[PDB]
């Protein structure tokens, strides 16, 4: 989304 | 009278959606836990309704969720689903209904709105926004609904639009100066604030005020430390910023702003560091 850490 | 602090699932430390329910009293000071949701949920939102806590959309690390789930201020049990799957929805309450928009669905961002009547249990489409928003922060003021911020798939925005009920369409308003997604949004006295976000470039600390009477937007002193996805509310006339991701790392930290003194301070730490997880108030 922005910044938001993926996993 | 007491008002307590209630935060629900997110990002966890293991990076993974967790499904913590974590609640802190400002009489004891102290940080309690209650019982879990059913399902991990990170990009979720929460509400409070008639000393209902209401868990909202999200993502569980497979699908974004159209289930919302209550708990009677206990046990966790589903409610009526809406009609999106809504993962980084803004949600706020207005009358007795429950308010969300926004979102993104794993293909689509949303324009549209949804309402829960909890007297039928039903959700009921309204109107659409002009931009599609993920991660858009809701709020009421003046009787009327506020979404600010977000991601469209294509930029960050600073654009903020507000629902006209006796049309059923939004109207813009002045946008704010920073574009942000992921933002922290509350109403305190006569201001609504902007906490946090992403820009698109950087992770921001920088806190906006927006003027209910005046309409204008303002400067306020940033927090402690940048908070994108972070969680805002009020807790007895006082702004609460809420965990989020730092930069570089999850964030245990709650802090507060003090508007006498204007400043924020670093109030306590919850057990679980998270971002992106559903922050409410309930009065006790």
């Amino acid at each position: 989304p922005g910044a938001p850490p993926g996993r | 009278a007491n008002e307590v602090l209630l935060v629900v699932g997110g990002f966890g430390s293991q990076q993974s959606p967790i499904d913590v329910v974590e609640k802190y009293d400002p009489k004891t000071q102290e940080w309690s836990f209650l019982p879990s949701i059913t399902r991990k949920r990170r990009y979720v939102a929460s509400v409070s309704l008639h000393d209902r806590i209401y868990v909202i959309g999200g993502y569980d690390g497979r699908s974004r969720l159209s289930s919302v789930e209550c708990l009677d201020y206990g046990v966790w049990y589903s409610v009526a689903p809406m009609n999106v799957r809504r993962g980084l929805a803004g949600a706020t309450t207005l009358g007795d209904m429950i308010y969300v928009s926004g979102g993104f669905d794993g293909s689509r961002r949303h324009t549209s709105m949804e309402r829960y009547d909890p007297n039928i249990d039903q959700w009921s489409m309204l109107g659409d926004m002009q931009t599609a928003r993920e991660g858009a922060g809701l709020v009421v003021a003046s009787g009327v609904i506020y979404c600010l911020g977000g991601y469209d798939g294509l930029n960050i925005l600073n654009s903020v639009e507000k629902y006209d009920p006796h049309t059923g369409h939004w109207t813009n308003v002045t946008p704010m100066a920073t574009k942000r997604s992921g933002a922290g949004v509350a109403l305190l006295n006569d201001h609504i604030y902007v906490v946090g976000g992403f820009d698109g470039t950087a992770h921001l600390s920088s806190v906006e005020a927006y003027n209910i009477r005046t309409d204008s937007w303002t400067t306020v002193t940033s927090m402690t430390t940048p908070r994108c996805y972070v969680g805002a509310t009020v807790l007895r006339g006082r702004l609460y910023a809420i965990a989020g991701y730092d930069g570089n790392s999850l964030l245990s930290s709650i802090e507060c702003y003090d508007p006498i003194i204007d400043s924020w301070e670093v109030v306590t730490s919850m057990g679980t560091q998270r971002c992106d997880a559903g922050v409410c108030v309930l009065r006790e």
